[PDB]
DNA sequence: GGGAGTAATCCCCTTGGCGGTTAAAACGCGGGGGACAGCGCGTACGTGCGTTTAAGCGGTGCTAGAGCTGTCTACGACCAATTGAGCGGCCTCGGCACCGGGATTCTCCA
DNA sequence: TGGAGAATCCCGGTGCCGAGGCCGCTCAATTGGTCGTAGACAGCTCTAGCACCGCTTAAACGCACGTACGCGCTGTCCCCCGCGTTTTAACCGCCAAGGGGATTACTCCC
């Protein structure tokens, strides 16, 4: 795994405390969340790399991020 | 509070190098933190309401895989 | 002789076909095309008219969305013309082509 | 001729309940009918999935509430939940 | 007498209950479930017909055309989120020309 | 082949509806190719469902099902 | 004495063809503005090294809450009567498409 | 720069066809009752989730520094747009053969 486990679990408890208080989690659930998030960011970075190579450049830019999300279908 | 700084710059660099990215600009990090926050908001809402249907107080892995199958 | 600068007719035509709603591809060439494609799978199949109209509506919607994505990819590379590599990029980001 | 079931008179009644001085065409009628059928099919399928996941054999109002909260976004989901619970309370409390 | 008037709704409840039993969604079906589903369908119909009526008034017409439904769903954010993957027949597209394409003289 | 009936001004009108100003001369062949691929997939699904339903003529409701299976649902043809 | 095989048909829609004709695709050519290649520069990014910090591993302690079993009671399946909402056929008149003339409003360039 | 000029909105008249009311049937929603079992609720067990502490050491932070390339400018040439003119097939309207599932009569058998 690339992202450290403990800051990721602090992040998921922080982002889930706004939806229901006094919530608990299973360890398999946060492992699945970390795996899904890493797969999502790997696929996103691959698509923004193709967007950057289309623009005759080797360094990726934030405009590549919005191009990949907009052509992908997200908002 | 402000736990989005735990997704650090070298971890983002490893995630970019896994996808084959050679060079990284300095404004990439604040955008990829935002897209990670948006994705986690969209999954954890479905996980919370799947837990709330079962009258439970623990988010199980089955709720997580159901929430991920909702998005595809 | 009066002659417009090259681009005014383009925006006029863009506004005119963004206001309208009438179907752009003609009816009978699309009917010939759907018969020619469908005779390859199974033989002696017949068509309702509403199925042909539904196929026309689907084709119009898919190609308009594809051209919008192609236009965004063309503007991203500091260009105004659209090129086939923009189309390949647009289909590869959507995930239609492996 | 055979009998075909539609939601045409009901959406016409709702349209006159909302805007009294507006008509509607046949193509728009077909679009609204298909819209109601598709949303009904989606909510019914999601409620069936919630029924199967918790090992239950009955679809109740709680399953429809959870399917509405899953499928609808934003304030529209909250307003639809409020209208549905008001209708259920009015039906149950009636004589 | 009828259950739609008891619920105080306009959409039918018995028809929804029959469509729920016919679809084999579950072995059993509850009592307030078609009431809830009819209320939700009526409410979604209410906003889509509101926005279609406002578009039809703005276009100086008295009848709803598919173009007004297209313009109604593509300017509201939540309805465009809900109907993102759905296409409307005889609808057209929104007027949108990008900023760099304008003749900057 | 009848793919040549999808002519140059039709593709031009489709591009002008999308907000495209200038068009290269090689857009058209790729547009015909992707349209043929899309039509082949949809007609394959439609013929599959009208064969499993055991009639000799495919209808509009079958192609509404066909576009529904690809996540491309269409409103306004009895669906 | 009633159920069943065979044929004509009244439609219902589909496919093929035949003539006119007319909008509309197709071909051609000037030329202008945009795609593409090359160069200069200066700043922002990768690499290296000291250094700090917090993740990870282990270990213990405690308890909320998942998970399973028992009992029963309210609630939904289901059947006969029945009757009012909801389907289909029919008729009409107003809203909207369209033609035509006119005033208004972008666009080019001297 | 303002007039020419071509496109575009606006207003009035025509007409035509489908949106929408009305009548009549009919069949599925509603009432009432019976019966079997699905899950509501309590209670018991005991797993695993959370809190806290301490040590170690790889990971990250911050800064110096070289230099690679992103971006702006300039030049070239070429290829697609605007418009005029020629050919062509979509379209409309009609006509006819015919596949096809339900609608009748005509006749036969246990």
């Amino acid at each position: 795994l690339l992202i450290r486990k403990l800051p990721f679990q602090r992040l998921v408890r922080e982002i889930a405390q706004d939806f229901k208080t006094d919530l608990r989690f299973q360890s398999s659930a946060v492992m699945a969340l970390q795996e899904a998030s890493e797969a999502y960011l790997v696929a996103l970075f691959e698509d923004t790399n193709l967007a950057a190579i289309h623009a005759k450049r080797v360094t990726i830019m934030p405009k590549d991020i919005q191009l990949a999300r907009r052509i992908r279908g997200e908002r | 509070r402000d736990n989005i700084q735990g997704i650090t710059k070298p971890a983002i660099r490893r995630l970019a190098r896994r996808g084959g990215v050679k060079r990284i600009s300095g404004l990439i990090y604040e955008e990829t933190r935002g897209v990670l926050k948006v994705f986690l908001e969209n999954v954890i809402r479905d996980a919370v309401t799947y837990t709330e249907h079962a009258k439970r107080k623990t988010v199980t892995a089955m709720d997580v895989v159901y929430a991920l199958k909702r998005q595809g | 002789p009066h002659r417009y600068r090259p681009g005014t007719v383009a925006l006029r035509e863009i506004r005119r076909y963004q206001k309208s709603t009438e179907l752009l591809i003609r009816k009978l060439p699309f009917q010939r095309l759907v018969r020619e494609i469908a005779q390859d799978f199974k033989t002696d199949l017949r068509f309702q008219s509403s199925a042909v109209m539904a196929l026309q509506e689907a084709s119009e919607a898919y190609l308009v969305a594809l051209f919008e994505d192609t236009n965004l990819a063309a503007i991203h590379a500091k260009r105004v013309t659209i090129m086939p590599k923009d189309i390949q990029l647009a289909r590869r980001i959507r995930g239609e082509r492996a | 001729k055979t009998r075909k079931e539609s939601y045409a008179i009901y959406v016409y009644k709702v349209l006159k309940q909302v805007h009294p001085d507006t008509g509607i065409s046949s193509k728009a009628m077909s679009i609204m009918n298909s819209f109601v059928n598709d949303v009904f099919e989606r909510i019914a399928g999601e409620a069936s999935r919630l029924a199967h996941y918790n090992k239950r054999s009955t679809i109740t109002s709680r399953e429809i509430q959870t399917a509405v909260r899953l499928l609808l976004p934003g304030e529209l989901a909250k307003h639809a939940v409020s209208e549905g619970t008001k209708a259920v309370t009015k039906y149950t409390s009636a004589k | 007498k009828t259950r739609s008037s008891r619920a105080g709704l306009q959409f039918p409840v018995g028809r929804v209950h029959r469509l729920l039993r016919k679809g084999n969604y579950a072995e059993r079906v509850g009592a307030g479930a078609p009431v809830y589903l009819a209320a939700v369908l009526e409410y979604l119909t209410a906003e889509i017909l509101e926005l279609a009526g406002n578009a039809a008034r703005d276009n100086k017409k008295t009848r709803i055309i598919p173009r007004h439904l297209q313009l109604a769903v593509r300017n509201d954010e939540e309805l465009n989120k809900l109907l993102g993957r759905v296409t409307i027949a005889q609808g057209g597209v929104l007027p949108n020309i990008q900023s760099v394409l304008l003749p900057k003289k």
